[PDB]
């Protein structure tokens, strides 16, 4: 080969790159081999909400999926209700803490734009202090009168049980 | 992870052994081959050992996997336990 | 071949942020006078019980007062002779006892001797010296055990007029001014998807995922502790993975035609994020 | 209630149940696991195989349609690691391997 | 007449397996009995070793792993794991 | 009313392994693509269609001979 | 109650679970999903007890009992 280049490692190789990045091997210095470089798990990790059966291997369904059962397939086969699709889907916001990313909202509007027929009023959005107003809105609920006509007083432990549920439109389902 | 080591069993120590084993004159080449040894000696018990160490369940090698792999291995060492 | 990395630029890094405390005690006792001057039946105390960050305040400002992680640790030191018990952000993450009042996984409080020491904080540095109304949250389709036994320490320990539990997502929902939609909430414990038609929520028919920001972490720290596979010379926590998490993850927005080109060599040095360690 | 084998519902050939019996019945435990049989008669029959496999190519190798002792004894003084095995067992009539040192060959 | 056991027929069906047109000898079976004895013993006697060693009274799937990967050498140590975890998930499985 | 299948959605490109059809992704425009054509037709084309059966089922004429 | 937990019926796409790179084939000896070559190397001269733990981290490593 020298005979032949006179006559004329790992940069060939990934797990180099995708251990280590692009630059030269680590020497064993004091601060090179104290250091993690992040190149999949920046799109892998987040990608578990929709994929889950095959990232992590959480034997359940995607969000999207979860969405389109819920719009497509129960929601028009529900008695009571006018508009299935004309009405739900006017507003799809996103509130919880775990939605912060860049890039959430217009995953789920794609999705939702394949599953959804066309021309549907798709509209989805986020909360505005999405970790905060959780604790808001019981604040601003906390003082009305369809809680004052929820709450349980302590003669109503005593007497009703434990287990005792006022049944608002809000909590779980009466027991 | 640090650097080498088999040459931290060093030519006046093998020399001693040898000394002790009642070795009057010692090659140039027998200090490598008593490392490679030792090297592999080494190997088959440490191996072993961990084995009883990860069968207990345990993150620490104490004597008594040495003594009994040791044992196993068909070398008997009184003095630590068994 | 040395053009690859001749004209490399240095590398711009970021340190760890680990969930350290802060130098804070604050005994505050303003509110308690804001309180007790408002007219009877507008005061009360809402407490949202947060698997990550349970919070707390009066219902008549805009932020909560107290938020803290439930982490509690009691200690006896015998070299000085003295039971130790603090809880909350006063914890450092020198020494650890830690245990949670939340299962691992799953928002539902099954670990009651630390969410009466929780609480018990809460009502201490909110100031309690003596009977308000509680707003307090749970978690959707909460099991029947873990309601009596919030109620029956509501009630018996330390006394109180009353309370009502409610979903913290569907309050935000209130918040923010809807009427009907689909309210999709990713926590820390799980994601719900909650159908709401006209003010009401349909709960005969809302789904949780079973994944969330304390799945990301785990899984985050599994990811790293198989990734440097030949041993990594540092302490590989659970809240510096997500920390990791907070601000380094992004959905992407075509997933298939992203992945498989990620990892050419045109390019890495603006994908790469990197991390040190002390 | 249309029984079925140990050794079927665990896609082996050794009997599990008898393996079984003898780890109770050998002064071994006071108790033993029910993933012990089906494990140890694994091992057992896979020992087995590698043995015959080899032990088969060896009766090829002699144009012998039936393996003999010897061809067990080339099988196994050949795999360096089923050697060490059997380093302290004697086969009968199996011989020694064909070596000649070469300090001892015609000059 | 007092019926004395053998692992005549087991092996034979796995020679059957391996190598369907060949055969045994009386001597070489008596051989490969001898053979899957001693390692029967082998194993359980030091997995017994190792169950007494940790204070447990019960020999389980662990025990003989860990005896097998004492015992065998290398990769037969590697592909006997291997075919006794698949083994042991199969009746796992089934039933 | 003319009618070709493209292929087989890559969403159901996994299900098994080695099947064999093209797969091909969904297409990121609309459902319902409208657009019009001016084309021409000469009047021999005419005759020949109506004379005899061509390309459609004319299956008859590989044979080649006759 | 707390059973409202779905889940799926669809083709998944199967990733690789040493990178996380997209894998079309597994193995016989450890079953794992590999992008290439490298990665088979990788996966065919690894320590001994790291093979049950990739599968751990995806999931279904069924320890023994
Ligand atoms: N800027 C951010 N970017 C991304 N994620 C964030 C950001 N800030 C917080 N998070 C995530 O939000 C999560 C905390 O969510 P939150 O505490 O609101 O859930 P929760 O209401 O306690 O859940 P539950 O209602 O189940 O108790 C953390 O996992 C954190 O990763």
């Amino acid at each position: 080969x020298x005979x032949x280049x006179x006559x004329x490692d790992w940069s060939k190789s990934l797990l180099h790159a995708f251990r280590y990045g692009p630059r030269p091997f680590d020497p064993s210095s004091q601060a090179e081999t104290h250091r993690v470089h992040l190149n999949v798990e920046r799109i892998r990790v987040p990608e578990v909400l929709f994929q889950p059966a095959a990232i992590a291997g959480v034997d359940q369904a995607g969000l999207v999926e979860i969405a389109g059962d819920i719009l497509c397939q129960r929601l028009p086969s529900l008695p009571g209700i006018q508009d299935a699709p004309d009405a739900f889907l006017r507003d799809v916001f996103l509130t919880g803490g775990n939605t912060l990313f860049q890039n959430f909202d217009e995953r789920l509007r794609q999705g939702l734009m394949a599953l959804l027929p066309v021309g549907a009023p798709l509209r989805v959005r986020r909360a505005q202090d999405a970790i905060l107003d959780a604790w808001r809105g019981a604040a601003g609920w906390a003082c009305t009168e369809e809680a004052k006509a929820a709450w349980i007083t302590r003669e109503e432990y005593l007497e009703k049980g434990g287990e005792y549920i006022k049944e608002h439109d809000l909590g779980n389902a009466f027991a | 992870v640090l650097r080498d080591n088999i040459q931290g069993i060093t030519k006046p120590a093998i020399r001693r052994l040898a000394r002790r084993g009642g070795v009057k004159r010692i090659s140039g080449l027998i200090y490598e081959e008593t490392r490679g040894v030792l090297k592999v000696f080494l190997e088959n018990v440490i191996r072993d050992a961990v084995t009883y160490t990860e069968h207990a369940k345990r993150k620490t090698v104490t004597a008594m996997d040495v003594v009994y792999a040791l044992k196993r291995q068909g070398r008997t060492l009184y003095g630590f336990g068994g | 071949r040395d053009e690859p990395w001749k004209r490399l630029p240095p590398p711009t890094v970021y340190p760890v942020k680990e969930a350290r405390f802060e130098k804070y005690i604050p005994p505050q006792l303003d509110g308690r006078e804001r309180a007790l001057a408002q007219p009877p039946g507008q005061v009360a105390i809402v407490i949202d019980n947060g698997s990550h960050s349970v919070r707390a305040g009066w219902n008549f400002e805009d932020k909560p007062r107290l938020a803290i992680p439930p982490i509690m640790s009691k200690y006896r030191d015998r070299k000085m002779g003295k039971t130790f018990s603090f809880a909350g952000s006063d914890c450092y993450a020198a020494r650890s006892h830690i245990r949670n009042a939340f299962e691992a996984g799953t928002g539902i409080v099954s670990n009651w001797d630390v969410m009466e020491h929780v609480l018990d904080y809460v009502f201490v540095k909110l100031g309690m010296n003596e009977d308000m109304p509680i707003v307090m949250t749970e978690a959707v389709a909460n099991l029947p055990y873990s309601r009596k036994s919030m109620s029956e320490i509501i009630f018996e320990c330390y006394g109180a007029p009353s309370l009502v539990y409610g979903i913290d997502s569907l309050f935000s929902f209130r918040h923010n001014q809807g009427q009907t939609g689909l309210v999709v909430s990713s926590s820390y414990s799980a994601t719900h998807v909650i159908p709401v038609y006209n003010r009401k929520a349909l709960l005969s028919q809302a789904i949780r995922l079973n994944w969330g920001g304390w799945h990301m972490a785990e899984y985050m720290l599994k990811l790293l502790k198989l990734k440097y596979y030949t041993g990594f010379p540092g302490k590989l926590n659970s809240s510096q993975t997500e920390h990791m998490v907070r601000d380094f993850c992004y959905v992407s927005l075509d997933y298939d035609r992203e992945l498989a080109g990620y990892l050419d060599w045109t390019g890495l040095e603006d994908r790469e994020r990197i991390v040190q360690y002390p | 209630a249309k029984a079925k084998t140990r050794s079927s519902r665990a896609g082996l050939q050794f009997p599990v149940g008898r393996v079984h019996r003898l780890l109770r019945k050998g002064n071994y435990a006071e108790r033993v696991g029910a993933g012990a049989p089906v494990y140890l008669a694994a091992v057992l029959e896979y020992l087995t195989a590698e043995i015959l496999e080899l032990a088969g190519n060896a009766a090829r190798d002699n144009k012998k349609t039936r393996i003999i002792p010897r061809h067990l004894q080339l099988a196994i003084r050949n795999d360096e690691e089923l050697n060490k095995l059997l380093g302290k067992v004697t086969i009968a009539q199996g011989g020694v391997l064909p070596n000649i040192q070469a300090v001892l060959l015609p000059k | 007449r007092s019926r004395k056991e053998s692992y005549s027929v087991y092996v034979y069906k796995v020679l059957k397996q391996v190598h369907p047109d060949t055969g045994i000898s009386s001597k070489a079976m008596g051989i490969m009995n001898s053979f899957v004895n001693d390692i029967f013993e082998r194993i359980a006697g030091e997995a017994s070793r190792l169950a007494h060693y940790n204070k447990r009274s019960t020999i389980t799937s662990r025990e003989i792993q860990t005896a097998v990967r004492l015992l065998l050498p290398g990769e037969l140590a590697k592909h006997a794991v291997s075919e006794g975890t698949k083994a042991v998930t199969k009746y796992t499985s089934s039933k | 009313g003319a009618c070709k299948r493209v292929g087989r959605s890559d969403a159901y490109a996994t299900e098994f392994d080695l099947e064999a059809e093209e797969y091909v992704p969904i297409p990121k425009g609309e459902v319902h693509k409208k657009k019009e054509i001016v084309q021409d037709v000469t009047l021999h084309d005419l005759d020949v269609a109506n004379a005899r059966p061509q390309g459609g089922q004319d299956i008859i004429s590989m044979m080649g001979q006759l | 109650t707390n059973i409202e937990s779905a889940p799926s019926l669809a083709p998944m796409k199967h990733y690789c679970d040493v990178t996380g790179l997209p894998a079309p084939y597994l193995d016989p000896k450890t079953r794992l999903r590999y992008h290439n070559k490298e990665i088979f190397a990788m996966i065919r001269n690894l320590p001994q007890g790291m093979g049950e733990q990739f599968l751990e981290a995806r999931g279904a490593h069924t320890v023994l009992k």
